[PDB]
RNA sequence: GUCGCGGCGCGCCGAGGGCCCGACGCCUGGCGGAGAAUCAGGGUUCGACUCCGGAGAGCGGGCCUGCGAGACGGCCCGCACAUCCAAGGACGGCAGCAGGCGCGGAACUUGCCCAAUGCGCGGCGCGCGAGGCAGCGACGGGGAGCGCGCGAGCGAGGCGGGCCCACAGCCCCCGCCGCGCAGCCGAGGGCAAGGUCUGUGCCAGCAGCCGCGGUAAUUCCAGCUCGGCGAGCGUCGCGCGGCGCUGCUGCAGUUGAAACGCCCGUAGUUGGCCCCCCGCCGCCACGAGGAAACGGGAGCGCUCCAGGCAGGCCCGUUGGCCC
């Protein structure tokens, strides 16, 4: 009854076991300073995505080589991590997936990519520009600062053609 | 009564090593004791061992090289599924790289690594690390 | 006893709230918390790091 | 600004005498002012040349993008269109006059009242 | 010592079932004497009409008059003693005016200097007690 | 006798049958499973609900029709409780969907519509409170805001068009005006954050716990400042983890809780060594065959995402494979 019931849903964040650890409160604030994050949930999501990927890597490393699952599932984890750019292209092994940080999840995010391309003066600048849809990846405008681009789309990231090139010519304050 | 022949043997070897005794004697000799010790001799943890014949259960004079750290038995011998071997190695042995778990298999008494290569599992006789 | 109830609450003289400016919200507030705590090294620094509500940090910032 | 129309996965359907096509409306920096405006270009690709015999539907704009993915039912003839078309989508074409259904509850109340008095 | 025989699973299963009861927590979770005894009867909270406003003394070494109301729960006609929390909050609660009572937070044990009050008022006459204290809604 | 087998029933004959590997009796705020919650591993707890099988339409019975119902949106009857009455009679059955009443801590609109997805009948098509759509709805899950910066920019709106739709609407696209906007709990310790200034003076209160309050209150009542998390945060109840405080992994018993006063002894559990080569067992591996969803998991940019099974001129494009 109601196909809505059959639609799935999941939690994408994992709160810390201890919430008031001073070393782990300060480090999260630094990781909000360099990445322009609104709330700690965004860092928790980053650790949930990394932990799952690391758990796949650890359950495959324990498995013997030439066991078919290690060859197939491991190649699919590596390919995904290479396509996103989380895994450096040169490493090409399962062990290097275990030795990764949430810095690699954050770097692929669009807000950090715009600063690297020098389009954004800061990460705080980029967040506002993406909310104002001034950024297009591969010809598609994005409004999400956690879009996370793939290595191929890195070059195709550009200022939205219809936004800051002034095709409108009367944008916001200029109009009036 | 003497329910486990192997437990008394590996205890009498560990006690001898702690004293620093080079050679020890095991009062009852079994075929499974010889197979467990043979595995330790092919792993370098033991030295030459000689089964004297008393015309009864037989004795074993075991030579040691200080190399063995711990030798024990899992009782009752629980049959281990192939995918369960690693879970046993993560608790019973220190380090995934060193140690040995000796399991009786249909192929024969073998270490966990040999069983993993043949992709079969079996009842655990004991462990030597 | 029950008749003398809430005696400190009635006794307390009503105190007026300061009309402070609206604070930055969301990412901007996080930026200011990061700025004060790690960057600058002036607001919480007496030549050494100090606690946010420290009496030395107060008076210096008012 | 210009509108360019490409049809993809055109399938002949002599069963219902129609051509099932996927119309792609690419309008970068501008908007197609209704399906009727771009009907001529899709009709040209089909070669039907009759805008009326084309039924455009499921037109979905993508977020930000000029691209709009839509579908066409290019019937061979108007007569076939009438025989095999959802009546509402013929009214939405503006091709047929609107028939008016009564309230479903009012229709079922009268049914029940008829049954109450000698079936 | 424990029993370790390949066929002694039945004994271990029986021993665990028998010795599980020694813990008070397993008994206060499965015996069911608690469910019948509790005036909340396993509910998150209950509703009930005020009968008496009582001044309860604090336990030593604390010397104070905690303020509470005796409440007969509509659900099981069972009179409980519930502390009314915060300062001057009792003035909001009249007699016979209906109160929603939840437990203190020790899962049915009396908490703090207050003795025997396992419950506290959360809503008076449909109005949250904390709101009447912060003066968000009037009585 | 039944559709048929059968103590199913009866007549007759015999005395069996089930049990500490728990029979039987009682009790269950007891539907079961696929599953779910929490979690290193081993585990624990819950299984009203989506799919599957069972059961029941106030409660007992009984029946007819049919291929199939012991059918309740069929009937007959007894009880309990309605309903109308011109007093003779008639007449029900929301554990369908709205909606009410009662009860409780707690739970949505007497909305619309057969257009999709099915099914009943019928080649040209209707019927459906199945199901779909809208409303309500901080159950919860997910994605963005509350500025960037130093002069430019949005989106929240509104208003139009388009799109969408059974009809609207939302989303999204496009013009036009344009109007960012935070709580809830804390600051003695646990546990992050004032040895600030009043009031109060074992009072009032606070405080899960330890503790503060009796005149220099780091604990109350306000102001101030500050921390945490965040469009959510606090409280209560309960499950899991915590808890090797239930111990299979993995607990303890000289003295902290705890070896039965002793001995025999059945059930139970446990039993040395020995034969390579054989049959039965358990055992391990690998197959068959048995619903998906779910949980993984291949591949695919719903703008990201939770999702979904899509897509794009493509393996016979897919949707593998596992449980």
């Amino acid at each position: 009854p109601r196909i809505s019931r059959h639609r799935n849903s999941s939690k994408t964040y994992s709160t810390p076991k201890k919430p008031f650890t001073k070393p782990r409160l300060d480090a999260e604030l630094k990781l909000c300073g360099e990445y322009g994050l609104k709330c700690k949930r965004e860092i928790y999501r980053a650790r949930y995505m990394l932990a799952k990927i690391r758990r796949t890597a650890r359950n495959l490393l324990t498995l013997d080589e030439n066991d078919i699952k290690r060859r197939f599932e491991g190649a699919a984890l590596l390919r995904r991590l290479h396509m996103l750019g989380i895994l450096d292209e040169e490493k090409d092994q399962l062990d290097y997936v275990l030795g990764l940080r949430i810095e690699d999840i954050f770097k692929r995010r669009l807000q950090s990519v715009i600063v690297e391309s020098k389009l954004a003066k800061s990460v705080h600048h980029a967040r506002n520009m993406i909310k104002a849809r001034h950024i297009s990846v591969g010809g598609q405008i994005v409004n999400i600062p956690s879009y996370m681009v793939r290595i191929s789309n890195t070059s195709r990231v550009a200022i939205a053609d219809t936004s800051s090139l002034a095709p409108n010519g009367k944008p916001g304050r200029t109009k009036r | 009564v003497r329910i486990n022949v192997l437990r008394d043997a590996l205890k009498s070897i560990c006690n001898a090593q702690r004293i620093g005794k080079k050679q020890v004697i095991v009062r009852p000799s079994s075929k499974v004791i010889i197979e467990f010790l043979q595995l330790m001799q092919k792993n370098g943890y033991i030295s030459d061992f000689a089964v004297v014949d008393n015309h009864r259960s037989n004795r074993i004079v075991v030579n040691l090289i200080g190399r063995l750290n711990k030798a024990g038995v899992i009782s009752p011998r629980f049959d281990i599924p192939a995918n369960d071997i690693e879970k046993w190695v993560v608790n019973l042995l220190p380090s995934r790289l060193f140690g040995h778990i000796i399991l009786t298999t249909s192929q024969g008494i073998m270490d966990h690594i040999e069983a993993q290569h043949r992709q079969i599992g079996g009842k655990v006789i004991g462990y030597f690390y | 006893g029950l008749t003398s109830a809430g005696k400190v609450r009635k006794c307390t003289p009503k105190k007026e709230k300061k009309e402070k400016p609206r604070p930055p919200r969301g990412r901007a507030y996080k930026r200011l918390l990061y700025n004060k705590n790690f960057v600058d090294d002036t607001l919480i620094h007496n030549g050494r790091r100090l606690g946010p509500n420290n009496l030395l940090i107060r008076q210096k910032l008012g | 600004p210009e509108i360019t129309v490409k049809v993809r996965k055109v399938l002949n359907n002599p069963l219902l005498q129609r051509q099932q096509c996927v119309v792609d409306v690419l309008h970068p920096g501008c908007t197609y002012e209704s399906k009727e405006a771009i009907k001529a270009k899709v009709a040209q690709q089909l070669k039907v040349a009759d805008q009326k015999n084309i039924v455009l539907y499921g037109f979905k704009t993508s977020f930000g993008g000029g691209h709009t993915v839509g579908f066409c039912n290019a019937y061979q003839n108007m007569d076939a269109l009438m025989k095999y078309e959802p009546g509402f989508r013929k009214i939405r074409c503006g091709l047929i006059e609107a028939p008016k259904p009564v309230s479903r509850k009012q229709l079922k109340n009268l049914k029940n009242r008829r049954l109450k008095k000698r079936g | 010592s424990k029993t370790s025989g390949l066929y002694t699973a039945r004994k271990l299963r029986t021993v665990r079932r028998v010795n599980r009861w020694a813990d008070k927590k397993y008994r206060k979770a499965h015996l069911g004497t608690w469910l019948k005894a509790n005036p909340l009867e396993g509910a998150c909270m209950a509703r009930g009409i005020v009968t008496q406003k009582i001044g309860i003394s604090a336990k030593q070494p604390n010397s104070a008059v905690r303020k509470a109301v005796r409440v007969q729960l509509t659900k099981n006609s069972k009179k409980i003693t519930a502390f009314v929390p915060r300062d001057g909050s009792i003035t909001y609660i009249d007699n016979n005016d209906e109160v929603l009572v939840a437990g203190f937070g020790r899962a049915g044990r009396a908490v703090g200097d207050i003795p025997g009050c396992r419950f506290k008022v959360i809503k008076v006459a449909g109005i949250g007690l904390l709101a009447l204290f912060l003066r968000k809604r009037e009585k």
